[PDB]
RNA sequence: AUCGAGAGGG
DNA sequence: ACGTCCCTCTCGA
């Protein structure tokens, strides 16, 4: 059951950032 | 022989070597001083882009366009927009200029000096080529694109004298140097124990002599042998960049007698 | 600003680029320097009021 | 309500606020197109102009010094000196 | 007239219309070049 | 303390303030820019009036 | 350069010394009002005193634009009633990119972004 | 942010001297106080101009469009 | 626009 | 009980 959403901090444990690589994160448009 | 007499010391592609002998100081800076910036030369001037997804911004690459070196041997046969007739430019005042480059290659693609075309009316003077220098012969690297990257400008280029922007720069570096071992103490020094062995002796002093220190200081030592060293990007060729060094200044005093004998 | 010497009147000089500009020995009573100060400047609307900036 | 010039006791030397209200005063009232009195030798400006007339103290002027206790000494800037 | 971004479409889309890279699939759009010369001096 | 000990005051200025070898003490050398909309009452008097004509 | 100023040699900043690059932005959204009684950006005919004519009919401006003064970038409006967002009266430069799209409602938004470049003129921190 | 052209300081035309930097110094795998040196540059002005650039323009193309 | 909180400039 | 003067930005009901 539902409760809400939190606010995640990038390149923690729950975002894609932690996943990506140099390439990845420029496709991304995010900064390596 | 004259006056003013010269001996050049090396001659070169880019660089130019000669003692001013029985030229004044005042003079020699003088010279030194239009050659830097009030000797013509040609550079774009004007930049209307029409498609440029590069990295760098429109005005960005605008700015590094002005300060590609022009050909400027014959340029007085083109007269300063300004100053001519023609709302706003024309093939009398003004060479013009495109450049035309797209991202195909998959790889990392440049654009260079080279890519520059001309797309005016020359009327046979030797006026608006991007010098190369280069020896790969590819010019000067003003752009990068990614295979998809487009850049569609084209470049008014107008005739200028650095002293309105250093892109008109005919000249680059010019080294200056007099009285090696300082003679006519021109420049109280700076030592710990010993100023000598500590200022060493510049590349110069081998065509003056030493002082015989014994003997006293001479208080009519006056400045006159120069060591000078000029040198110009190619925009002009190194021998005209200092006679149309020499060439200015007398145009420079002439003006005045000019509007003297008006009043 | 906490005494007179830092609230003194001038002439005018019309002149180039967006800074005021004063002699470097006016710099101490305002204790004022060239490294990222700005200054007010103020203007009578009158005389009279000249004459007090102009003779006070 | 009043002291005879006979008594008067203030500065008889005129003040650097005296003076510069007074050049001041004159100097409006000049440019706002006033009768003046000295005879410009070409003064477009109305501080020199009121200034002229502080140095022949032609200016119909009276300072009215107060006292702490209410009563003035009135001084004609015909008859104030001027050295400052 | 509007662009897109992870693909780049050419779309255009005029007034009242929603808004998606409806090729690809994020609303992002951009505006693009009006054919417009603009001009800057080489100083 | 804020509204009458002290307020704001139209015909004012700011800038960054730098210093002049060539200039007098007693002179500031205001930008143009300023100049242009720093402006000042003025009466039309038989001494101006040949002046503030080429002024407007 | 008396007393910590510096002077600099201006041909050296000729040849693109110093030379910084701005960029501010501008946003909006159609603010809604419940009954579906949404806003837009258009070109209208009480409005505000710029000088819309640099817009496209469809509530903007587009890259290229050199822009100045106090000239409309974004012509919102809301139930007439104008809305728009001008320049900064400060600022004067030339516009680069701008984006549209939609809120956590779903309404429009649009953030313009204009660029210019800043040049190391007599009076400028270092 | 790319190579600029020529020199802040005596404005040597400098631009062009890059591509032909890189491979000084990895193709032939020398010095870079002797890659410079061997370029023509003997005025430390121009010297530093080449020494310290970063060519985040690289970084640039790398992205998506 | 208004009040409230926040970082910098002398 | 008030608690140095002024100034430039940026952002949430
Ligand atoms: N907190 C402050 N309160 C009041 N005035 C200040 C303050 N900080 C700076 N100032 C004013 O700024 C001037 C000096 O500050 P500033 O830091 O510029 O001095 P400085 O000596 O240049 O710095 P540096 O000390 O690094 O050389 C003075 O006129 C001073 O009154
Ligand atoms: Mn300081
Ligand atoms: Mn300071
Ligand atoms: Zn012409
Ligand atoms: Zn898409
Ligand atoms: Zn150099």
């Amino acid at each position: 059951v539902f409760i809400g959403r939190l606010p995640i901090m990038l390149r923690s444990k729950n975002c894609y950032l932690s996943e990506a690589t140099e390439s990845d994160l420029y496709k991304l448009k995010e900064c390596p | 022989e004259e006056g003013p007499q010269v001996k050049i010391r090396e001659a070169s592609k880019d660089n130019v070597d000669f003692i001013l002998s029985n030229v004044d100081l005042a003079m020699a800076n003088s010279l030194r001083r239009v050659m830097i910036a009030e000797i013509p030369t040609l550079a774009i001037d004007s930049v209307e882009v029409e498609t440029n997804t590069t990295v760098l911004a429109d005005e960005f690459i605008a700015h590094r366009l002005g300060l590609i070196p022009l050909q400027s041997m014959d340029i007085e046969q083109l007269e300063y927009s300004r100053d001519c007739f023609c709302e706003d430019h024309c093939d009398k005042c003004s060479v013009v200029l495109t450049l035309q480059a797209f991202g195909e290659s998959e790889s990392t693609t440049n654009v260079y000096s080279k890519d520059l075309v001309i797309v005016s009316n020359l009327m046979g003077r030797n006026i608006g080529h991007p010098i190369i220098q280069d020896k790969e012969g590819n010019g000067v690297l003003i752009c990068k694109l990614r295979k998809g990257q487009e850049l569609k400008l084209t470049c008014v280029a107008k005739k200028g004298i650095a002293k309105e922007h250093a892109k008109w720069g005919p000249a680059a570096a010019i080294e200056f140097e007099y009285d090696p071992w300082n003679k006519l103490k021109h420049t109280d020094y700076w030592y710990e124990q010993d100023s000598a062995k500590e200022w060493p002796q510049s590349k110069n002093c081998e065509y003056e002599d030493p002082p015989n220190e014994g003997d006293p200081f001479d208080y009519k030592a006056q400045a006159d042998t120069f060591y000078m060293n000029v040198e110009s990007v190619g925009s002009i060729p190194v021998d005209q960049v200092v006679v149309r060094g020499i060439d200015t200044l007398q145009k420079k005093v002439a003006s005045i007698l000019l509007a003297l004998t008006q009043m | 600003s906490l005494h007179k010497m830092s609230m003194m009147a001038h002439r005018v000089k019309v002149i180039p680029y967006s800074t005021f500009r004063l002699n470097l020995s006016v710099t101490s009573p305002y204790n004022a320097d060239f490294d990222g100060d700005e200054m007010n400047l103020h203007v009578p609307q009158s005389e009279e009021t000249r004459a007090e900036l102009s003779q006070l | 309500k009043a002291i005879p010039k006979d008594q008067r006791a203030t500065t008889p030397y005129m003040t650097k606020y005296e003076r510069a209200r007074i050049l001041g005063t004159r100097a409006l009232q000049i440019s706002m197109n006033a009768p003046v009195f000295v005879d410009l030798e070409g003064e477009t400006d109305p501080l020199r102009i009121a200034m002229k007339e502080l140095a022949e103290k032609k200016i119909p002027l009276v300072i009215r010094r107060y006292l702490p206790d209410g009563s003035f000494e009135d001084w004609s800037v015909e008859e104030l000196i001027v050295d400052l | 007239k509007y662009i897109c971004a992870e693909c780049s479409s050419k779309l255009s889309l005029s007034r009242t219309d929603a808004v998606r890279c409806k090729d690809c699939g994020h609303r992002i759009l951009l505006k693009a070049r009006t054919k417009r010369l603009v001009q800057f001096e080489a100083r | 303390r804020g509204n009458l000990m002290g307020k704001r005051v139209d015909f004012s200025a700011r800038t960054v303030i730098s210093g002049d070898p060539n200039l007098e003490l007693d002179q500031v050398g205001v930008p143009k820019s300023i100049a242009k909309t720093l402006t000042y009452p003025e009466v039309v008097t038989p001494y101006n009036i040949d002046r503030l004509t080429q002024l407007v | 350069n008396q007393e910590d100023s510096m002077i600099m040699n201006q041909s050296s900043i000729d040849r693109g010394l110093f030379r910084s690059l701005f960029f501010r932005s501008y946003m909006d959204q159609e603010k809604k009002y419940g009954m579906s009684i949404t806003e837009t950006f258009e070109k209208p005919q009480r409005m505000k005193h710029g000088t819309y004519d640099k817009l496209d009919d469809d509530g903007l401006i587009a890259p290229g634009v050199r822009v100045s003064g106090e000239d409309v970038i974004i012509g919102k409006t809301t139930p007439k009633r104008d809305a728009s967002t001008p320049l900064r009266s400060t600022e004067n430069g030339i516009v680069d990119q701008v984006l549209v799209t939609t809120n956590q409602d779903g309404l429009k938004f649009v953030k313009v972004r204009v660029r210019t470049t800043k040049i190391p003129q007599i009076g400028d921190k270092f | 942010m790319i190579v600029p052209v020529r020199c802040f300081s005596c404005g040597k035309v400098v631009g062009d001297k890059w591509e032909s930097y890189l491979n000084l110094l990895q193709e032939d795998e020398l010095d870079e106080g002797t890659a410079l040196s061997r370029l023509g540059l003997k005025r430390y002005c121009c010297r530093r101009m080449i020494l310290t650039h970063v060519d985040l323009i690289e970084k640039f193309l790398r992205y998506n469009p």
